[PDB]
Parts: structure tokens; C-alpha cells; sequence
């Protein structure tokens, strides 16, 4: 599957 | 003015060669306090992060940070040209456009410059929290190496568990079942609450080309989040992996 | 119920790695003496028996005689999974499929691998014990080589054995090849013999090489060759080839 | 008649493996002072030259000039059957129809023999002129593979160039550019005069597949003109190669 | 001719 | 390209 782990480590503005 | 000496220069090649398989392009930051790089691969479902400290070389000159986007399998081609007791340098302009990378022979009759063309990298910074690990699982490399090439063999997924001071891996697939019992050892176990995860053993597969780093890898893991997989680097950094569970 | 404990583990993936070439499913028949095996490749050219004698087990327990029917091709995968110093048991109920144990050779960490076993309708076939009229033996790895270099040649080798002692023969498009061999090699003839084989199941043959540093070749007129690989003292391999008519 | 026997045949392996790359068909020049081989690639870009004289074999017997026409694919073929430590012996009648290769064993317990239809083939040996060189260059055989099969990760043309006491190899494409500087001190460099040339990476890297046939290799050049790389056998000759400049 | 058949029956 | 060596090396 794609991007599960997205939800854990986000970007930072 | 970017400058950084290794004088054991391997490093820097099994680096290319673990970071290569999973991503083919990231963004080495540099600034006084070392090197740093992180990216996902390319389904977001794992990430890598390079650390490597400025104390960890043995010249280290940086002026003003900076961020080369690096094609990392032009890199990797590149380093291959580098003998494995190779002196190897690293070195770049203002805001040139590539890297010089420099291989001296331990002898003092051969020496290799190869300008490695940059790209242009917009990518975003992630936010990496530490945290405290319910089991963390410290084991010679080649061991857990050894341990996902063989389930790859009988499923797609590792159920990794840790139940009264041990661990263990299992899979199963159209050949059969089978699971895999290691026990406190040298595998040390850090315990304070019983896991139970599901991986993808391809990205795992990918995280072990890194085994030539260390002879020792940590999983960490914990309900629910990303398994960390280790390996420190000499006294110089680390590299690490992290990986989603399986839904 | 059925457990084997093997020590040397390698003995038991090699012999899995000379099955699964040669053929794809077998039936493995276990019994108080020890394990046999004994199967036709697809043509019917070439047959392989195994022997185990319990004897060559560190432990070995079996209750009632059975019959496992068994793909080897994954059996040898699941050995894959075996280190070349891993001890390994094997271990089947009393009436459904096959565990298999595998220990580190001293530290510890144990693998567990279960594999289905599929019905199979085997027929056992009888060898009628016979006398040969020449039989070689001769390090395994100058076999393995002689059936590797003739077949870029040709792809039947005549052997020939006389007075003398033994000569392998082969041609095609790149010319003529032959080999002669002569008396670690012995030879125990008694009345010359010359036969032609297929090249192919001789290279099928030469894959138990790991097992034996000594091979031994057996031939009489007009009957089926005899490769045989012994086992340390726990029996051996054995393939049998049609004459190439 | 024509008999030849090779106490080392492992020369002969590496012979034939290092030319069926660059030639699949030559005339053996069989005279009694040794074996003569030569022959331009299909290209004609570059060409092959191997001495092996008579001196060299414990037995060496020619009776008359011969000229055997030989599909060097086909005696690589064979002399596959041989092992390493197998002596070697050729023998042809001197009506060439057939050559013999016999490989014994050393305890002589083993003996092969082979039987290799040779072939039709008109060919006008060619004349080298006689030619002294600007710069000479001896240096270690796998050290100049390594810099000829690296150079050639990056572009497909390598200017080699001499000036003082050193060499430097260049070559550039996509990846980026890079250059590598040999000094003295076992490499050495008999420079009379600077020189610059390029040449096609592709055949010297068929070149460097003699490299087994010893530690050593030189290589000579001037102005305009073929350059010489030049492998040594034994004590007992050589394999020469030659190759055009890019234009 | 070819096989083991014609060498090794049944039982 | 080709018969570059041509130029250098004539049959005999
Ligand atoms: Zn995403
Ligand atoms: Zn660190
Ligand atoms: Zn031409």
C-alpha cells in the first residue's frame, strides 16, 4: 500500500 | 567552501550502496555540525535518515549550509570508482552546481577527481520525534540479514514478537509456515511491554544492505508505529530505517 | 510419530539439492531402519534410490512405518533456510505434513518450517542385485568435470572400459573430445564394456557431488549404469541410467 | 608435422580468453622459432599480436611453415576441458586440416584429447612499421584494468595524457566529468616529450582481458599515431595490442 | 529403446 | 570508427 507512513512523520512548516 | 576527509573511505561506499536500493534521489544538508539526509522512498511507507557527525571525519570545513540534491545511484557509480582503502573527499563550491569528490591511494601515486553533476531537490524537511520503544532488539547484523532472507522465501510479511525475554519472526506463504525463535544471548532483548507488528519483508530486505556498517543492528517497536531499524557507523553517526506495520 | 535429528545438516540440504534437479516429488519412506527413497525422473530414463540408516542420526524414533509424500523442490527451498552447521530435525505425526527444526549449531535460535505433503501414487520398482563387469572409482570432482567438459562437446558420452583403463568419448559440430582415465583411481574390470549415456542425466547425476569426495561408476552390457555417492557411513546416494539407444 | 608442448597451460587458457573477445578468427603462424599470431578486430580499429616462441615449450617441433586457420570461439570451447595445471600439447599434420589438443594432468593420470576442425582463411598479414615512442608506461596490469573499466562508468573515450613525471586518464559524460593521476614510485614513465591522445574506452577494456597473463603492463604512445599496450607472457613473449586514436 | 521399465518391474 | 587502424597498418 502507499503513504501509511504519512500519518507518522509530517512535513514541518 | 565544503570540505570533508574520510580517511576510511569505505564507509562512504557501503553508505551509497544501503541508501541506493531504497531511494534514487535525496538531499544531502550539510552545515558545521555534519551531514544529514532523509527521505522516504518513493510509496512513503519507509523512510532512511543518514547522520554523520562532523567530529566522525578527519578534515571537516563547512562555511555555510547547504543542501545538494544528490541522484544517489550516479553517486553510488561514482563511488565504486573508489578503491575500498581509499582516502575519499568530499568537496564543494558557493552554490555551485556539483560535487567533487576526491579518491587518494593510500600509497601517494594515484589520485581520482570525478565532478558528480547536482540536481535541483524541492523537498520538505520531516519531523522525526524520539520516543520511548516497548522491545528493543539488539542482534549481530548478518543474523537479522539472514533471518528476512530466509521468511522472504515463505511469505511477503514478518510478524515480528516479543513474549517472556525472546523474540521471534514468522511468515507464511503457498510452501508452508514457519517461524524463526531467538533468544536472549549476542541478542540482547530490552523488554518493558510484549509487541506484536507486521512488516513488509521487501523493505526490510532493503534496510539490510546496510549490514556491511555494522555487525550490530537495534529494532525498536512499539503497538501500532513505526519499527526502526539501526545501524550505527563507526563512531561517525548512524543510519536508520523506519517502517509503517502492515494495515 | 517420527523424529530424526540430524547433526550435520549439510548432509541433508545437498542431498535435497541432488533430488530436486534430477525430480520434482518423491516418496520419502521412513522406517525403524532408517529413510528411503526411491523415484523415476519424469522419462523413466534415470532413477535415484537414497538410503539413511538410523544409525547416522544423533536421535531417531519412529513408531509406525510411514510413507511421506513429498514436492522437493519446496522441501529444498524450506533447506535454504538450514545454515551449513544448523542441526536438523525432522518430525511427522503419526498420520499430514512434515515439521522440520532448525538449531543454531551452538548459539541459540531455532527455526521452525511446517510443509504440506501431497498424495502420491508411487509404485515401488525392484533392482535385481547383479554382478558388474566393470566398476570405477574415482574422485567425484573429476567425474563432475569430465561429464561438464564433454557435454560442451557432444551430448552423449561413450564409456569405455578395458584392459587399461577407461575411456569417455564424445563429438559434435566442435570436433571430438575423449578422455582417458587410468589406475585415486581404480578400476576392477572383467570383461570389456562399451556403452553410450545421455550427457544430461550425467550432469543431473554429478549435483551430489558435495556429498562424497569418490564417485563410483558400475557397467555391464547392455544394463543401466550405476552412480553412486556414499554418505558418511549413513548410506548413500544412488542413480541409475539407460543405455542411449 | 607440427608439435608444441606447454608445460604451463594456463597460458594458453588466458591467451585464448583474452582474444576471442576482441577476434573470433585468426591464422596461427606456425614457423619453427614459435607462434606467431596477428590480426586487426572486425572494426578495424584495432589489432592483436602474439609471439610465443619455440624456447618457451619444454618440446617444439616444426617442420615446415604452416598457417592454421582457427575460430578462436570454438578452441576457447576447448580449452575449457583443460585445467589450470594441465599440460598442454598442439600437433598438426603438415597438411592443416585438423588441429590436436592433448591436455594431460600433471601426475599424467588424466589425458584428453581434442580434435578441432580448423578453417579457411585468406588473409594479407599486414606491416608495422618499425616505430620508437615519446612516452612509455609501465605500470601494473590491474591497475590500468581498474582505471579503464572505472573511466568507462563515465564516458565511452579516454584522453590519456603525459607531461612531467606523471600520466593522467580523462574521461566525461552524463554522470559528470572525472580524471586520474598516476606518479612515480611499481609505476614509471619514460616521457620525452608531452603527448595528449583519446581513445575508445570499449577496446581497451577488451585489451585488459589479458590482464592474468601478468603482473605488468606498458603502454606506449606519441603523437598521432597507434598506441601500444603490451602484455608480457612468461619469459617466453607477449600479446600486443594496438589501437586508433579517436579520429 | 531407452527406459528403466524394461530393467526393473513392479515389486 | 572503422579502418581508423587501415591508415597505419597496410597489408604487407
Ligand atoms: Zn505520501
Ligand atoms: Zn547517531
Ligand atoms: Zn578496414
Amino acid at each position: 500500500p502507499k503513504h501509511t507512513l504519512d500519518i507518522f512523520f509530517k512535513p514541518l512548516t | 567552501m565544503f570540505e570533508a576527509r574520510l580517511v576510511q573511505g569505505s564507509i562512504l561506499k557501503k553508505v551509497l550502496e544501503a541508501l541506493k536500493d531504497l531511494i534514487n534521489e535525496a538531499c544531502w544538508d550539510i552545515s558545521s555540525s555534519g551531514v544529514n539526509l532523509q527521505s522516504m522512498d518513493s510509496s512513503h511507507v519507509s523512510l532512511v535518515q543518514l547522520t554523520l557527525r562532523s567530529e566522525g571525519f578527519d578534515t571537516y570545513r563547512c562555511d555555510r549550509n547547504l543542501a545538494m540534491g544528490v541522484n544517489l545511484t550516479s553517486m553510488s557509480k561514482i563511488l565504486k570508482c573508489a578503491g575500498n582503502e581509499d582516502i575519499i573527499t568530499l568537496r564543494a563550491e558557493d552554490n555551485a552546481d556539483t560535487l567533487a569528490l576526491v579518491f587518494e591511494a593510500p600509497n601517494q601515486e594515484k589520485v581520482s577527481d570525478y565532478e558528480m553533476k547536482l540536481m535541483d531537490l524541492d523537498v520538505e524537511q520531516l519531523g522525526i520525534p524520539e520516543q520511548e520503544y516497548s522491545c528493543v532488539v539488539k542482534m549481530p547484523s548478518g543474523e537479522f540479514a539472514r533471518i528476512c532472507r530466509d521468511l522472504s522465501h515463505i511469505g511477503d510479511a514478518v510478524v515480528i514478537s516479543c513474549a517472556k525475554d525472546g523474540v521471534k519472526f514468522s511468515a507464511s506463504g503457498e510452501l508452508g509456515n514457519g517461524n524463526i525463535k531467538l533468544s536472549q544471548t549476542a541478542v540482547t532483548i530490552e523488554m518493558n511491554e510484549p509487541v506484536q507488528l507486521t512488516f513488509a519483508l521487501r523493505y526490510l530486505n532493503f534496510f539490510t544492505k546496510a549490514t556491511p556498517l555494522s555487525s550490530t543492528v537495534t529494532l525498536s517497536m512499539s503497538a501500532d508505529v513505526p519499527l526502526v531499524v539501526e545501524y550505527k557507523i563507526a563512531d561517525m553517526g548512524h543510519l536508520k530505517y523506519y517502517l509503517a506495520p502492515k494495515i
